[PDB]
Formats: structure tokens, C-alpha cells, sequence
């Protein structure tokens, strides 16, 4: 029994693992978001790069040892905030929602540190992972070596993946809000005002409407 | 609710979570723990009635971990009859269902921030202080009987910084008001230490410096990480004692 | 060559509503100044408020008084809404003891001098018994904003007493503000407009005070903006 | 619910003009305003994260 | 072989280990000592060595 | 931040010798044994490297010219 | 009490006519009140001149056609209201247009007066075929305020003019483009703070700051009568 078995074995402990440097948490929309970036709060962030911060402070001199590291992390100054910043500026995470039918449920995303407890998701790529804002939670990992971060930008980046693997179509087409405000942007109706006025160009347009 | 079907009352009285009159009188004394009615000379029984009392209960740990506080609707002298809601339970006015609020929507897509079910809020809200609920949690420690010999509640804990003891009082409990942060020694206990078989003039020294060979060890009881509070409360059960302790 | 505008007669209808004029408004910056305006006055008005309180016999926010029908956390709500005017010092301590069946109001606290309570008839509390006494400390700050306690108390700053109950604070006077731009027909001018700002208060902030200061930080910040080094 | 509205002083059609609290500019094509009545379910972020 | 636990504040504490070298160490007690190397800090610390 | 290798990747169709290359420049660039030949802008190794490889400064050959010129040099 | 003004105002200016401005810090909620009031003085009220009627000797409507010029009237009333022209002393001034020979007629081609200086003299206008290649014409231009449409004037045209009196829409405003994004922008422990990033095209005469300046002069202008704790 302890062998054979999904409870035993193989599937739970074998190929069905507990990594490190993870976490989880709800989903949200984040619509200022640039479709390669994605939103983190900062403990979260903090806590799983906490062993980068030590290298780092212990690297420009500010702590003498690892425990002075430690306790200048748990003091929390605004060098610490810096630091983290600079940090995280280009390492890339991995985002992943439960069900992953597809490789397009695991994709890697350049970190912007925010406010708050909620992790902010890029509107075009909900539907890639048919993901939606009603409770869903996802999970974080974070590539630790050079090849990682390599792979992680150059395989995963959400960039690089606009095609289904399934059939070529695009997959990061406008939902819903999106085609809305299009829909009834060209529109175009009989009789308004400045019915049949020349414009010399875009800019004046938008000058009018404003 | 500003919007309802008219079951509220029905569902609110049925429940056992409203204080509710059994024989109609006048509020003789109110206060926010009892409401205390002298009965009606009806129903009021011949031989040994006396008046009816009705203590309430404040905030205690339900099992899903929220707070379960009644309040009181009627004032002093107000005539009650039989089957009228006294004191409110949770979540309800009046004798009527009151789950949640209601609060003034539009229905507008607003620069995608509610792209898709996502909901919009105003600071307003968080302002008011109107969707700020309580929880409470349960700790326990317990001091059971080892072969090794008996663990201790005493305030006397090896190699711990007298900040640790400051919140404690002789006996070793937190003191009810005081707040607590994570990793705060809730209650202190000492786990028995056995052999030592220290050398006499070792023992001398013990002596003259008080340090205590049973000790040594501390099961002492912490405040779970990352979790922080108000102390709201404490009960004390013993098997056994002596004597019934001070907290006791 | 332009045109300017002036303050004009300022009605008060009661004494938290107030009508603002200001008749010479050029074309076009009506509602530029209109919106401004009501931007500056919801977000940066500063004001006093109750920031912790202490009464005696009560261990914490939970506990319950013999001879009173509230619990402790509905006399903080009650708390939060008391419009106050402080003047010169930045700390103020009130003391408020009634004993007595009775409602004790707002108007009960002790007079002092700097200190202008704005709705004495505000209630407080309902004793029910004759020998029941109820006395409090309250401290009242000047500030800018919202900071609830759990933000502050990070910076704790010996928070020690423990029968001290924190306060969030709504460092903000203004309740509403609404604002009307209509033609502002002027003796000689065709198209000209009138901005009428309607403002509701809690009866602390004049309208003058306000209306002044909000163009003041607008005016600063402004000239901020007008130099532009390119250096 | 007409009748209700008209009691009040309220349009009809229970579609009122609103000003976009940002901009100040009107909204064209005027819009549902009203209170409903919500709930505060027991999922709490801090408890999941 | 002998842990230093590093305390902080000028202070370490010693504690012996499953490697240190020699079967019993004369000064030291399995339940470690507290030491300082700065003059004022044993001025005013005297439970360090 | 490079948000977009489309350029790299058209230099080597292979799309993964590409990540080969880019880790040996960046190992050499990370334990400082080497220098990068592009000014840098604050950027950390990884971009450089794929900086370097969309300018077609550096790939696999050049890779192994500097190192054989290395070894000669520090065999003397 | 004590407010948070802005530092380290940095401008990229590619291609002097578009200017991006950044400001990295400001205080919660001002980016929106400052960029819609700055976007809206700009555009809607600012002292400038333009082209605002012109005479054809050859047509009397502006559908009717000249020989020999490919390009229709229309095209040569819009290639019109480009020209961007700034008179210092003189109020209302007629400029006379009289090319022949093949090819492009173009701002420079037009008579040289004092006060107007054209600052574009490339701009073309009009394209003159063979042989014939006669074009002749007086532009009249005016000093106001804002963005003035045909509309409103040819509604008020009661006084009957001779034919040829062709109206053209005033681009007084020498903004030719304007808008501003916010962003997120934290200093080391308040993150609510938000930059604003400025982007700007004006029509050559002035660059942008300057038109920003006398932006905010104005409006100091007017908020200058309240204002009086210093
Ligand atoms: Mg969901």
C-alpha cells in the first residue's frame, strides 16, 4: 500500500512534489499593468527573497554578518525597500493557476512591487489561463539560477507565447470591456453634431471630442 | 435590508440567537449583560413567582471563529408582551434578518478596474467603519503529569529577557486588556529536568546563586506567528489542585 | 487683457450648509476651477478629531459597564463623530464625568477655553442608575487625511498603557460638495459665467477658511510647477 | 415601482444623469444608480495568503 | 566546535556541540555562557564574561 | 527590461543553443573573469548577455576563440 | 499643514515639437486634478493667430473647380489652415498669394510683409500644372483666444458679403496635441504617490515648456484674488 497508489507513492511524492521559495494567493484585475509585468505585494515579495536581500546587504557592506542582515530585514528600514527594488528589477517569477490543462498555465512575469495582499494579474492573459476573479488563487514560484532566469525569459515570457499551441490562432484576444469600448467607439450614427466636417488630421479630432 | 421578502421576522425568532419575552411585563433594569421585567399580574404565577431576569452573553469564540454578541432593543418602563424580541443576536435588528448592508451601486464599466465580476469600492466605506468584522481565536496550554515529575506554571523561565515576563503576573497568565504580537510567551511553564547530579560544592553554588536544577527546560506556550490580538478572556480548569489557584 | 475672478456674496442657509459665488469666471474655466476646487476640499482639508480614549473602569474594547445599555465599542462610534474646534494648542484632554440617570451629551464635557464644541446637543451615552458615574479622558489632535490605528501602530511610540483604546481618525471636515458653472449675464459681455459652489460641513471649517486655504495649496503648488529648469 | 419613483421625485425610468467624479465631464446615455443590498462572505484574504 | 550563537547586541552566547574536541571543556556548560569583548558593555553587563 | 527576444532567437534559429551561449557569457560575466564590451545601464548580467548576443557582438564561435586565446595566454 | 512638492521635473524633448515631461513625485489624487486642468486650459483657451477667411479670384463656391490644379478646393482650405503665422503688432493682416510655373506653390512663395513671420516655409499649398499654372489669392488672418469653428460664425452671416467670402476654422491654440498618464510612483514607504508624464506636441512657433508656463501664469492669474496666507 505504501508503494503502490496515488496516497503511497510515485504520484504523491515522486512526481507530485513540495518545492520551496513558493506561495499563493487571489487574483485580481490590475488594469494599468503592461501585459509582461504583474503586480506582487511587498511582504510576499520580501519574504521569498529574503536569502537575495542578506547576499545583497552583505555585499554593500551594510551588515558585517547574516544575523545583522536578519535583524535589519525585521526592522524593515528604507535601505531594505531599496535594496528589494533593485533587486527584483529584472528577475522573473512564475505564475500558475491550479488546473493547468495546457503549458500556457505556467508563465513567467516581471514582478512590480505593490501595496496590498492581493496579486495583480494582466487582463489579456485570463483567458489563456480561464481564469477568473471569483475567489480563483493562484501559486508563485521563483527561479532561482541563471539558467532559470534565462529559460524563464526566454521559453515562458508571456510575450513570446501570443499563439496556441493547439492551433495557431491568437490566444490573447479582447474579452469583453475591451471590444465594448471599441464596438462603440467606431459606431457611427445618421445625424450629430459636426456632421460632415474636414479635418486635417487625428490630433484636431481628438482636440474636438475633448 | 432595504430590499426584503417579509421572512425575516419569522426566521430570526425561530432561531434561538434573539432574546425573546416568555411572560409579558415592564423592563425593571437595563443594562448591556441582563434585562431584568417585573411580570404581569396575569401570568404572574400565586405562589412564589418573583420577576424574571434574563442574562446575556458577550463576545465568545463560535466555531467558525466568529463573534457572537447581543445586544439589548428596549429601554427602561417600556410595557413587553409575550413573544416580542428583548435583546438582538448576531446579525439581526429588531427581530428582523439583517445579514449584511445596503449601499448605493451604479452600474458602469470604470477604466476596467471592474473588468470582469471584480467590484469597485469607495474609501468611503472602509471609512465609515461599516464592513469591519471581529474574529476570535482559542489557545489552550496544558500541564499535564510526567513520570519525570510534574511541569510547573511558575514565572520563573530559564534564559528569558524580563520583557517576557512583563506582561505576566506572579502566577504566569497574560493579564486581561494586555496586547499581545506574535512570538509573545503566552503562559509560562517549566518542563522537569531529571539527573543532574550535580557536584556538592556545584550545589553550593546553586545554592548561593538560586539557580534551579528542575528547570532548565520551558514548555512554555507562544503566541502562534503571526497573529495578534487583545486577550480577552481566560478559564482555568484543574484536575486535581490543592487549592484553587489566584487566577482561579 | 483678461478677466479675473472675484469672491462674491457667500449665503449661509444653515449653519452647515453654505452657497459660494464667484461671478467674473472667464469662458471655459468654470468647471477647470470648479472641479479643482471640490478635488482640493474632499481630499486635503485639515481638521481635529478624537484620536484615544480612556475610561476607568474598563479593561478593554469588549467589556461592558454595569447601569449602561451600550457596549463600549458603540461609545467609540459615538465618539468618532464629534465636530471640534481646536485653536492654539495641538493636544487637547478632555474630561467628561456624569453620574445620574440621564443622556450624557456632548454638552456635559468640562468648557474650556480653546476648545469650541460645535453640536453640544450630540449624545453620548444613557445612564439608567442613580449611583452609576462614568468618567473619561479624550484626546483630541489636529490632522490631515485618514490614518486608522492599526496603521500607527507601527509606530507605537509607548502604547503601554493598556487601558488606553485606540481611535481611527477621519482628519476631514467636509462632508459634500456640489458645484453649478451658469451664465453670469455681465453688463457689457455676451457669454459670461458664475460658479456657485454648494458645500455641506460638520460645522467646523467656514466656508471663507476653506474656499482660502484649498486656493492657497492649489496657488503653491502651482507656482511650483511654473519654473521648469531644462538646465 | 414607477408609481414608487414618481412619489419620491425621481425619474420614471431609473436612469439619472451623472458627472465623472475625475474629469467632471458628463456620462453620455444616462445610468442605472440604486442601493442593493450586499454581504460580506467568509473568505478573507489575509487568511488565504 | 563550539556554537556562537550571535545575540546581537555585543553579546554572543557559547554553547558546546556534538564536534567540539574534547570530552569535557573546562569553562565551558552545556548551557553555554554569555560573553562581550567591549569593556563598557561588561561594565555594565556583569552576568558576561 | 529586454521584453522581447525576438532578435536573439533570429539569430540562432535553434532557440536553445541561444540559452547556451548566453549562460557561458553570463558565467563569465557574473565571477568577475571578464568585462562587458557594452556600456552598461544598471542592468544585471542576464540582460546583458542577450544585449550583447542581439548585437551579434558575441555567439558560440567567438565563445570559443576568447577561450582558446585565454588558455594560450595563461599557459606562457 | 506641510504638503509634498514636486523635484526632479526631467524633459525628453525628441523632435522639438513633441516633448515628454515626467514628474515622479506628487501627492495622492493630484495627478488627475492637475493633468485635466492643464490638458483643458491648454486646448480650449490660449492666445494665438490663424487663417480665418480667404478670396479665390477664379471660384465663387468651394466646390467649384481650377483648371489645371489636381487637388480640390477642399484639400486647399485644409492645406490652408496648417499655416501657422505670427503677427507681433497688427491685429487683423491680408496676405497675397501670386504663383505661376510648375510644381509645388508653397508658404514661401507668399508676399513678405513686417509684422507676419511664417514659420514654416516649406509648407506646401498648392501644386500648379503646365502652361497655364495661374494662382491668385488673399488670405485674410486674425489674433484670438481658443478653437473657433465655421459653424457659429456662418450662422451669424446676416450681413450679406460678396461671393468668395470663404470662412476657414480659427487654430488659434498653438497646442496641436496634448494628454497625461499617472502612474504608480512610492517614496521608500508611501506607495499611494503617483507620477505624471507629460506628453506634448505644439506647431514649431513656441516649443512646449513655455506654453506651460504662461499655462500655469494664467491660472495663477486668476486664483490670485483668493489666495492671501503667506
Ligand atoms: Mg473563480
Amino acid at each position: 500500500d505504501m508503494i503502490k497508489g496515488k496516497q503511497g507513492r510515485f504520484r504523491q511524492n515522486l512526481l507530485g512534489k513540495r518545492v520551496d521559495y513558493s506561495g499563493r494567493s487571489v487574483i485580481t484585475v490590475g488594469p494599468y499593468l503592461r501585459l509582461h509585468q504583474c503586480g506582487l505585494p511587498k511582504k510576499m515579495a520580501l519574504e521569498l527573497f529574503k536569502p537575495f536581500i542578506y547576499g545583497k546587504l552583505e555585499l554593500r557592506g551594510l551588515a558585517t554578518t547574516i544575523k545583522a542582515a536578519k535583524k535589519m530585514v525585521e526592522r524593515e528600514e528604507a535601505v531594505v525597500w531599496d535594496i528589494l527594488d533593485e533587486v527584483i528589477r529584472e528577475h522573473p517569477v512564475l505564475l500558475n493557476r491550479a488546473p493547468t490543462l495546457h503549458r500556457l498555465g505556467i508563465q513567467a512575469f516581471e514582478p512590480v512591487l505593490i501595496e496590498g495582499k492581493a496579486i495583480q494579474l494582466h487582463p489579456l492573459v485570463c483567458a489563456a489561463y480561464n481564469a477568473d476573479f471569483d475567489g480563483d488563487q493562484m501559486a508563485v514560484h521563483v527561479p532561482l539560477t541563471l539558467e532559470a532566469q534565462l529559460e524563464a525569459r526566454a521559453l515562458m515570457m508571456s510575450t513570446n507565447n501570443i499563439l496556441s499551441p493547439a492551433n495557431g490562432e491568437p490566444i490573447i484576444v479582447p474579452s469583453q470591456d475591451v471590444v465594448l469600448g471599441l464596438y462603440y467607439m467606431t459606431r457611427d450614427c445618421v445625424n450629430a453634431k459636426g456632421e460632415g466636417m474636414v479635418l486635417t488630421g487625428p490630433k484636431e479630432a481628438e482636440r474636438l471630442y475633448r | 435590508p432595504l430590499v426584503g421578502t417579509g421572512m425575516e421576522r419569522a426566521v430570526a425568532v425561530d432561531s434561538g440567537v434573539t432574546a425573546v419575552a416568555k411572560r409579558g411585563g415592564v423592563v425593571q433594569y437595563v443594562d448591556a449583560s441582563r434585562i431584568v421585567i417585573k411580570v404581569n399580574e396575569d401570568e404572574m404565577y400565586p405562589g412564589e413567582a418573583g420577576i424574571d431576569i434574563y442574562n446575556l452573553t458577550k463576545y465568545t469564540r463560535s466555531n467558525q471563529n466568529t463573534c457572537i454578541n447581543q445586544m439589548p432593543c428596549v429601554s427602561l418602563g417600556e410595557p413587553v408582551e409575550r413573544g416580542d424580541v428583548l435583546a438582538d443576536g448576531p446579525s439581526t435588528d429588531l427581530g428582523e434578518l439583517a445579514l449584511g448592508q445596503n449601499m448605493r451601486v451604479a452600474f458602469m464599466p470604470w477604466n476596467g478596474y471592474n473588468f470582469e465580476d471584480s467590484i469597485l469600492v469607495s474609501e468611503r466605506v472602509v471609512q465609515e467603519d461599516r464592513f469591519t468584522t471581529i474574529h476570535i481565536q482559542e489557545l489552550a496550554c496544558v500541564s499535564r503529569d510526567t513520570k519525570l515529575g510534574p511541569e510547573e506554571i511558575t514565572a520563573d523561565i530559564p534564559n528569558v529577557g524580563e520583557a517576557a515576563l512583563s506582561k505576566l503576573d506572579e502566577s504566569g497568565i497574560v493579564y486581561i486588556g494586555a496586547e499581545v504580537t506574535g512570538g509573545d510567551i503566552l503562559v509560562g511553564k517549566v518542563t522537569p529536568k531529571g539527573e543532574t547530579q550535580l557536584t556538592p560544592e556545584e550545589k553550593l553554588l546553586r545554592a548561593i546563586f538560586g539557580e534551579k536544577a528542575s528547570d532548565v527546560k520551558d514548555s512554555s506556550l507562544r503566541v502562534p506567528n503571526g497573529v495578534s490580538g487583545t486577550v480577552i478572556d481566560v478559564q482555568v480548569f484543574t484536575r486535581d489542585g490543592v487549592e484553587k489557584d489566584k487566577r482561579a | 487683457e483678461f478677466l479675473k475672478p472675484r469672491l462674491v456674496d457667500i449665503e449661509q442657509v444653515s449653519s452647515t450648509h453654505a452657497k459660494v459665488t464667484l461671478e467674473p469666471l472667464e469662458r471655459g474655466f468654470g468647471h477647470t476651477l470648479g472641479n479643482a476646487l471640490r478635488r482640493i476640499l474632499l481630499s486635503s482639508m485639515p481638521g481635529c478629531a478624537v484620536t484615544e480614549v480612556e475610561i476607568d473602569g474598563v479593561l478593554h474594547e469588549y467589556s461592558t459597564k454595569e447601569g449602561v445599555q451600550e457596549d463600549i465599542l458603540e461609545i467609540l462610534l459615538n465618539l468618532k463623530g464629534l465636530a471640534v474646534r481646536v485653536q492654539g494648542k495641538d493636544e487637547v484632554i478632555l474630561t467628561l464625568n456624569k453620574s445620574g440617570i440621564g443622556p450624557v451629551t456632548a454638552a456635559d464635557i468640562t468648557h474650556d477655553g480653546d476648545v469650541e464644541i460645535v453640536k453640544p446637543q450630540h449624545v453620548i451615552c444613557h445612564l439608567t442608575d442613580e449611583n452609576a458615574s462614568i468618567s473619561m479622558r479624550i484626546k483630541v489632535q489636529r490632522g490631515r487625511g485618514y490614518v486608522p490605528a492599526s496603521t500607527r501602530i507601527h509606530s507605537e511610540e509607548d502604547e503601554r498603557p493598556i487601558g488606553r483604546l485606540l481611535v481611527d481618525a477621519c482628519y476631514s471636515p467636509v462632508e459634500r460638495i456640489a458645484y453649478n458653472v451658469e451664465a453670469a449675464r455681465v453688463e457689457q459681455r455676451t457669454d459670461l459665467d458664475k460658479l456657485v459652489i454648494e458645500m455641506e460641513t460638520n460645522g467646523t471649517i467656514d466656508p471663507e477658511e476653506a474656499i482660502r486655504r484649498a486656493a492657497t495649496i492649489l496657488a503653491e503648488q502651482l507656482e511650483a510647477f511654473v519654473d521648469l529648469r531644462d538646465v | 415601482i414607477k408609481e414608487l419613483l414618481k412619489l419620491g421625485d425621481l425619474p420614471t425610468s431609473g436612469q439619472i444623469r451623472l458627472y465623472d467624479g475625475r474629469t467632471g465631464e458628463q456620462f453620455e446615455r444616462p445610468v442605472t444608480v440604486g442601493y442593493m443590498y450586499m454581504l460580506k462572505l467568509n473568505h478573507l484574504v489575509d487568511d488565504k495568503m | 566546535g563550539i556554537n556562537q550563537d550571535d545575540r546581537g547586541d555585543n553579546m554572543i552566547v557559547l554553547t558546546p556541540s556534538d564536534h567540539m574536541l574534547v570530552p569535557d571543556f573546562p569553562g565551558l556548560s552545556e548551557d553555554g555562557i554569555t560573553i562581550t569583548f567591549d569593556r563598557e558593555v561588561a561594565l555594565a553587563r556583569e552576568d558576561a564574561q | 527590461a529586454r521584453v522581447t527576444v525576438q532578435d536573439a532567437v533570429e539569430k540562432i534559429g535553434n532557440r536553445f543553443d541561444l540559452v547556451l551561449v548566453a549562460a557561458r557569457r553570463a558565467r563569465q560575466m557574473q565571477v568577475g573573469g571578464k568585462d562587458p564590451l557594452v556600456p552598461e545601464e544598471n542592468d544585471k548580467t542576464t540582460v546583458i548577455a542577450l544585449r550583447e548576443i542581439e548585437e551579434g557582438l558575441i555567439n558560440n564561435q567567438i565563445l570559443d576563440v576568447r577561450e582558446r586565446q585565454e588558455q594560450q595566454e595563461q599557459e606562457a
